[PDB]
C-alpha cells in the first residue's frame, strides 16, 4: 500500500485564483465565509491512486475517432507534466473535455444554439509517459455564450484534470489559445489576480509538432506541487 | 529567496465537468473503464457501508452540478494505490450530485485508523475533494463517524478546529437505507453550518 | 451613361506588396518583368459598373442560410467602405468567399483531409448602404495548409472583392482575425513590405456588434482610393 | 506634405477565386443574377463578335486558374455603368480560364471611339484586369482589334508605350469562330513577348 | 407607441462604481449582497419616455432667475449629450440640483450652519436641443462637510439626471470642478476604481463660452450607452 | 478589440435627490409641470389600482429616502413614451419614500401583456429602477402581480432567475385600500429575502 | 509560439572543398579509408550501372567544382546505413566534377522501390546533394531512369511537381559505356531546362 514518504510544497493562495470573485457571479454563493484550516500533511495527504494499471482504450486520447471526422480545426495537445522542482511527472492521470468546433458541448445542460457534431464527443484521457509526456488529438473548440453579465464570451478552451502522485497534487484548470482577444475580458480568467499566473494557462501555437498538410499543433506544459522527501521530522 | 517555478493555476471544474469526469451523469455513453462510486466489491472485508449527501451554497439551495472524489483506508487502514477494476477494493473513487435530486452516493467499506506523521492515531476518515461551478479552485474536507466519538474525541486533526462547534460539521449521521448502514454526509459551502474546509 | 469627372489619387506601389515576393512560390512566374506602363486617368479608366440594379437574393448575404445550421463559430462580420479622404461608398458591390471551420474548400481542386461541411457554401455578397456599410453572417474560418515551404499554414481568412466607383478602385484583398499567431509566418501576409500596411487587413473583436447568447462580431473596414474632381485639366 | 487615409493593400484572390466569382466554374449551384460572361444579347446594336485567349506564366505554361474583369463602351463608343440582366448590353463582364483548355471566352459586341481627357480619340479598346493565385495586385491591360490599325497607330494611349515592339503585343488578331467573327487575345505575363501592363 | 427597433451597448460595471465601496459607508447597508441576473433587452428596457411635449418654464434652466440675484460665482454650465457612437441625443431631459455658495441644500434635512440664500433655489432642467446641447446658468456651489469619516468633505458639484432614448440609457451622476483639490480626497469620487473614469465627471474652464464682464463657463458632456439597430435577432 | 467612447461613470443620487426630483417632498415649492406619482386620470381605460411599498437595507431598517421610477404599458400592453399631462395615461411616473413612514404610492392601470424579443408573452409587470444615497449605480428590478398566477409561471423574464424562491421576492401581493384595489411591493436591497435585481 | 534552438546557417563549400572531401581531386595524398564514388563491388547484387553527368549554371558554362553526396537503396530498395569500406554495396557515395572536362561518375547499381510514409510505392531513385563555390545552401534533387517510365508516372513524389515539362528535368538518359550500361544526368542550377530542386 501507499506510504508517507514525501511532503508537498504549500500551495500558493495568492496565485491561484481567490474562493470569492464577485465578477464571476456563480463563485458569490458558492465560496467558503470561515478562513480554510491548514493541517499538517500526512499519509492521507501525501498518496493518491495510481493509474498505470487503468485499461485505456486504444483511441482514448484521439478525439477525430473516439465519438465520418468531426468538422473542425485539427491540432494535437501536447506538453509535459513536471512538478515545481522541474521534475518529470510519469504515469499520471491527464483527462479533458471540451465543446465542438461551434461552441456546443455534448451534454444535456447545454442548450447553446450552435449545433452538435455527430462525430465528436469532446472527451479524451492519457496517462503521461516516462519522461512526463502526453498528447491528445483533437479539434479546436469554439468560444461560448455563458449567462454570467448580458454579453460574456468564455474564450476558446480545453477543460483539463490531472492526478498527479497525491491528492495534495491533484488539479483542475483551462487551456486557452495563444492571442485569443477574449481571454483578457473573461472573468473566469480574471478571477486569477496575476497576470503572470494567466500566462501559465496559456497554449502557444507549435509548428515543430504539426503534421504537415494535416494538423497543427499546440503546446501546453503542466506543472504540479513540488514533491521533497521528509527531513529532520 | 529561493524561488520555485510556480505551479499552474486552476481553474473552475465548470457546469458541463461530467463529460469528462462522470460520463453516464453527462447522459453518454461510457468507456470500458471508468472510475466510478462503488470503491468495494461485495466480497471485500470490512464494513459495507453505503455514503450519501447534498450539498448547499450560501443561499441554502442545493447545488445539483457538484463532483467529488473520495480517498481512504481499507478496513486495515491501508492505502491501496494501485487502482484496478479488478481489485475488491479500491482507496478512490469519483461521484456527483443528481441533476434532479441533487443527492450523490457511495458504496464502499469503513477505513480503519492510520496514524499521522507524528504517530498519532487519526479517528477513521475519509478525504473528499469538492469540484464545481463556481468553484475556482477545490475544496478539501473529510467525513468523519458519528459511532466513532471514541476515536473522534482524540484526532489530531479534529482537534486543530478551534471551535468545538465547528468539529461537528464533519461528523457524519448513521442512519439505513433498504436494511443497509448508511450514513449522511451533508456538505454546507456557505452561511449557517458551513463545514470545515481545510488547506494541507 | 457614365462620365469622366473624377480622378482617383495614384496608387502607392510601396505600400501594396509587389509583383516579385519570392517566400509566395507563384509570385515568381507569375510577376511581369518589365515595368508597368503609367497612364493618364480617361473616361476608361474614372468609370465602372454600378450593381443598383443587380437582383440580390434575400440571404445572399447570410452563409448560415444561403446553402441546417453549419457547424462552428457563428460570427458577424460588418464593417465600412470608405475612400481616402475619408467619404462613405455607397451602393458598392463587396464579394467574399472562404472555407469552412475546418479550413475546408467547396472546390473541385481542394483536396485537403478536413470535411465538407453540408450546410456550409461560402460565398456572399453585399451591397453597401447610404453610409457606406456592410455585413456578413457567416462561421469563422480555419486555417488550411498549402504548398508553399513544406509547413506552410494560411492563417484564418476571409477572401474579399470591392467594386467602388471605378475599375481604378476595384479591388481584392483577405480580412485576418485579430491575434491570430500564424498571421506573422505567412508568406502571402509578408508579401505586404510595411507592418502599418498588414494591421490595415486585421479584423477586430467588436463585443458591441455581437448578439449575446448567438454570435461574435468582427469589424473591417475598407478604405478605396480617394476620388476628387478634376481641376484646372 | 499632406498624407491621406492609405488604401487597403490588396491579396491575391488564390486558387479557389471561383466560388467567389465564377460560381460555374468553382462546379458550384449558381444564384438567380450572376455577372458572368455574355456582354451583348443577340439583339445588341452593333458588331457582334467572340474574344477568346490564353493566359501564360513566365515559364511558358498555361495559368489555369487565372480570372479576368472586363469594362468597355458599346457601339456607340458609350460607357453603360447601370449594370442589369435585362440589359441588351452591359459594359461590364467576367470571364475565367478552363482547368483543362485553360481559354477564357467572352460575348460582346466592338467597341466604339471613346476620348481621352485631352479630347482625341483612342482606338477601340477593351479594358482587362487579370487576378490569380499567384498575383499579389491585380493586372491592369487593354485589348486592341488588329482590323483597326489606322486608329491603333493615332492612340494616345498606344503611343504612350516607348518600344514599338510591345504595342503589338496589345493587338488581338481576328479570326472566326463557326463562322462567327472572333479574336485572340493571349497574355503572357512574364518573359518573352510580356504583355504591357498599366499603371492608372 | 414605442417599438422595440434598437438595442443599448451593455454596461460595463467595472467603470462605473460598484456597489460595495466601504469607505463610503452608506453603501454597506444598501448593497445587494446576490449578483444581478443579466436578461435579454426587451420593449421593456429598450423604450423610455419621450417629454418633448412636457411645458416647461421659461426660466427652467437659470437658476439666477427661477427661484434679488443669488450670491455666488456666476457660471454657465453646458455641454453636449451624446452616445458611445459618438451621435448626439436630441430632445433628451437634463435635470440638475445643487447647494448654494456655501454649500448649504435648499431641503429640510440639511443641517449645515452655512446659510440659505434668499435668491437661490437650486433646481434647472434642460431639453436637449436638435444637436444635443444643453445648457444652465447657476451659480458656484460649495463644498459640504458630511457625517461619514470624522473629516470628510464633498468637492463642489452639481447632481445630474438624464433620461435619454430609453429606461436602459437613464443615468444620475454627478458633475465635478477641473482642479479641486478635494476630488481625490472624496470617497464618493473614488467609488470609481478607473482613474480615467473619474477625469469623465470634471467639467473644464470654458473661457470661450463665457459673457465677459458677466459669468464664466464650464463644459460638462454626457456620454449614453451607445444605440444600435438590431440585426440578425 | 473595437472601443467606443465609455459611458459618463453612474453616482450616487444622494440624500437630497428630492429637491432635483421630487419637489414636494423636498418641501419646496413646485413647477407648472411635474413629473409624479399619478400615471393615470380616473377616466383611463384598464383597472384601476394603487400600488404602495418599504424599502429595507441590509439591517431591516427603512431607507426613507429612496427615489423610484416606474415604467409600464398600458392596458392594451402598449408603451406610450409620448409624455403629456394631458394624456389620461402616460407610462412613466416617479415616487419617492415618505421620511416618517418610508413608504411609496403609484397611482397607474394594471399593464396589459408585452411580448420579448423572441415572441413570447412576459407576465404583467412594471420596471422599476431605485435611486437614493448609498446606492452608486441605480438598481433596476420589476414588480409582478399575484393575482397573475397562470401568467407568471411562463414568464421567459422570471424563469431566468435560476432558484424558484428567488422568483416571489418580485410578485407585489394584492390587497385593498379603501375598498380599491392595491398592491404592497417591498424591496429588501439586502439579507434575508433580497430583491432580484437586473442587468440589461 | 514555441520557438527551438535556431540551426546553424549554411556557408558556401567554397572552391577548396576537394582537400576535405575529394581530397584525390586536390591532389593529396589520401587516407587509408575513404568515402569516395563507388557504391558497390563487383560481387554485389543487382544491376550494374554507371552514373555519369555535368553541372552548368546560369550562362551555359560548366560548374568544374562542383561535389555531389549521394542515397540510395540497393537492389532490395533496402537503404543500407552501416557504412563499410569492406560492404560489398555502400547505400552512399561521393563525386565530384573534373577541373577538365568536368563529368562527375558514380559506381553502384540501379535502387530497388521504397515505398512513401503513406505506403505508396516511389519510383527507383538515387537522392543528390549538389554543393559548390557560389551555392550558400545545398541543392537537393532526385535522379530517375527513363527506362521506368511505367513506375514514374505514378510515383508520388514526380507527381507532386505541377508542371509535367519540369518533371523531365529529373530523368536520366540510358546509354552505355565500354559496353557497360550507363545513364546521363545532367543538372542545369538556373535557366533554360533547370532541374527542379527540392526542400524538405
Ligand atoms: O458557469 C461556468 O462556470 C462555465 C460556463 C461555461 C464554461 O465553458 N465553463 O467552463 C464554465
Ligand atoms: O496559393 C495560394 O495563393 C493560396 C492558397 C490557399 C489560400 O487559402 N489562399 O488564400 C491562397
Ligand atoms: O451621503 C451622501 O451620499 C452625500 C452627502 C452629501 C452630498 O452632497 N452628496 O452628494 C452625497
Ligand atoms: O569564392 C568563394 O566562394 C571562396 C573563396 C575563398 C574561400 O576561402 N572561400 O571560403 C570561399
Ligand atoms: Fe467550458
Ligand atoms: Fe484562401
Ligand atoms: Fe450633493
Ligand atoms: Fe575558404
Amino acid at each position: 500500500p501507499a506510504q508517507d514518504n514525501s511532503r508537498f510544497v504549500i500551495r500558493d493562495r495568492n496565485w491561484h485564483p481567490k474562493a470569492l470573485t464577485p465578477d464571476y457571479k456563480t463563485s458569490i454563493a458558492r465560496s467558503p465565509r470561515q478562513a480554510l484550516v491548514s493541517i499538517p500533511q500526512s499519509i492521507s495527504e501525501t498518496t493518491g491512486p495510481n493509474f498505470s494499471h487503468l485499461g485505456f482504450g486504444a483511441h482514448d486520447h484521439d478525439l477525430l475517432l473516439n465519438f465520418g471526422l468531426p468538422i473542425g480545426e485539427r491540432i494535437i495537445v501536447a506538453g509535459r507534466v513536471v512538478d515545481q522542482y522541474g521534475k518529470p511527472v510519469p504515469n499520471t492521470l491527464v483527462e479533458m473535455w471540451q465543446a465542438n468546433a461551434g461552441g456546443r458541448y455534448r451534454h444535456k445542460n447545454d442548450r447553446y444554439l450552435a449545433p452538435l457534431d455527430p462525430n465528436f464527443g469532446g472527451v479524451g484521457r492519457c496517462l503521461t509517459d516516462s519522461d512526463g509526456y502526453y498528447s491528445f488529438r483533437t479539434i479546436k473548440p469554439g468560444p461560448y455564450p455563458w449567462r454570467n453579465g448580458p454579453n460574456d464570451w468564455r474564450p476558446a478552451h480545453i477543460h483539463f484534470g490531472i492526478s498527479g502522485p497525491s491528492i495534495a497534487t491533484k488539479l483542475i484548470t483551462q487551456l486557452y489559445f495563444e492571442g485569443d482577444p477574449l481571454i483578457p475580458m473573461c472573468p473566469i480568467v480574471k478571477s486569477i489576480a496575476n497576470p503572470e499566473a494567466v500566462q501559465q494557462l496559456i497554449a502557444k501555437l507549435d509548428m515543430n509538432n504539426a503534421n504537415p498538410m494535416d494538423c497543427l499543433a499546440y503546446r501546453f506544459d503542466i506543472v504540479l506541487r513540488g514533491q521533497r522527501k521528509t527531513h529532520f521530522e | 529567496p529561493i524561488e520555485l517555478l510556480p505551479e499552474t493555476p486552476s481553474q473552475t471544474a465548470g457546469p458541463y465537468v461530467h463529460i469528462g469526469l462522470a460520463l453516464e451523469a453527462a447522459g453518454n455513453p461510457t468507456r470500458d473503464q471508468e472510475i466510478w462510486n462503488r470503491l468495494a466489491k461485495p466480497d471485500a472485508p470490512g464494513e459495507h457501508i453505503l455514503l450519501l449527501g447534498q450539498v448547499y451554497d450560501g443561499n441554502g439551495h442545493l447545488v445539483r452540478d457538484s463532483f467529488l472524489e473520495v480517498w481512504q483506508a481499507d478496513a486495515n487502514g491501508e492505502y491501496q494505490d494501485a487502482y484496478n477494476l479488478e481489485n475488491a477494493f479500491n482507496s478512490f473513487g469519483r461521484t456527483a450530485t443528481t441533476f434532479d435530486a441533487g443527492e450523490w452516493t457511495l458504496h464502499t467499506v469503513k477505513p480503519g485508523v492510520v496514524n499521522n506523521a507524528a504517530g498519532v492515531p487519526m479517528a477513521p476518515h475519509i478525504n473528499i475533494s469538492l469540484f464545481a461551478r463556481g468553484i475556482n479552485i477545490h475544496l478539501h474536507t473529510r467525513l468523519y463517524f458519528d459511532d466513532e466519538a471514541q476515536a473522534n474525541a482524540k484526532c489530531p486533526v479534529l482537534n486543530l478546529i478551534e471551535q468545538p462547534q465547528r468539529r461537528e460539521t464533519l461528523i457524519a449521521k448513521r442512519c439505513e437505507v433498504d436494511g443497509k448502514t448508511a450514513y449522511r454526509f451533508d456538505i454546507r459551502i456557505q452561511g449557517e453550518g458551513e463545514t470545515v474546509f481545510f488547506d494541507f
